[PDB]
């Protein structure tokens, strides 16, 4: 965490820092998006 | 007009020869994006000035 | 689904869903089974490194001249009244003797 | 033109002018005889 | 570049999937027609203006 990587989270490939958000996702949601529709949020596969 | 916006989307599907093709419309995409933005910006700056 | 026995018929097709497993497609080039395999949609090499959500395996048995007649856009006896492929699909192309 | 007896040879090659007609090419697809078809400058399927 | 400049022409002839790869020479052509009059436009409002 708090760390640029290149990451492929559960068939995403992406490259950023990643940081533990607050924000609140439904158990059905998982993959977040921003005004410019890139990548916001997404989460772990293995242990949510 | 390419498969999917994301760039690493492409590169994780299409062959490095045949991201090429889609990336091409990307960026041709993407360029007059730019263009027209720098396009309005130099006519509002003379507005401006 | 690949190594099965008998598949259904072209005219009846069985949907066999892949789901909650682990695909490794290089045991395809490992040993020598598929004459003609081809991916429009994606890459057959990067099928390793970039994996799918829901995957659907549709087995048939068509003659021999058709196999390419069966293509996303293409026409034929089979592909314009049993069995056709969406414009937009993106998938592999999967064939053998 | 399809089932004709015997065409002529590549080296002179005829050619047959269709006009003044019907063509219903659904009958190609009624029965199986080209071994390869293929339409580059238009569709099969809109040809009807 | 595509093979005619009408639509019904291009959608009766090549498939659909290939009459996408024909429209894309046309819309292509049409917004940077279209584009380069919103540039004139803008350009000759400010003469006006
Ligand atoms: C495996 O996946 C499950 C469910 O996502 C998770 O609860 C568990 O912590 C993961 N790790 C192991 C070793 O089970
Ligand atoms: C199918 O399975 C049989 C029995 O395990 C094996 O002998 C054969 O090599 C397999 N063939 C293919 C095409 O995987």
């Amino acid at each position: 965490k708090n760390k640029c990587v290149n990451f492929n989270f559960n068939g995403l490939t992406g490259t950023g820092v990643l940081t533990e958000s607050n924000k609140k996702f439904l158990p059905f949601q998982q993959f977040g998006r921003d005004i410019a529709d890139t990548t916001d949020a997404v989460r772990d596969p293995q242990t949510l | 007009g390419a498969i999917s916006s994301v760039l690493n989307d492409i590169l994780s599907r299409l062959d490095p020869p045949e991201a090429e093709v889609q990336i091409d419309r990307l960026i041709t995409g993407r360029l007059q994006s730019l263009q027209t933005y720098v396009t309005q910006q130099l006519i509002r700056a003379a507005e401006i000035r | 689904v690949f190594n099965a026995t008998r598949f259904a018929s072209v005219y009846a097709w069985n949907r066999k869903r892949i789901s909650n497993c682990v695909a490794d497609y290089s045991v395809l080039y490992n040993s020598a089974s598929f004459s003609t395999f081809k991916c429009y949609g994606v890459s057959p090499t990067k099928l390793n490194d970039l994996c799918f959500t829901n995957v659907y395996a549709d087995s048939f048995v068509i003659r021999g001249d058709e196999v390419r007649q069966i293509a996303p856009g293409q026409t034929g006896k089979i592909a314009d009244y049993n069995y056709k492929l969406p414009d937009d699909f993106t998938g592999c192309v999967i064939a053998w003797n």
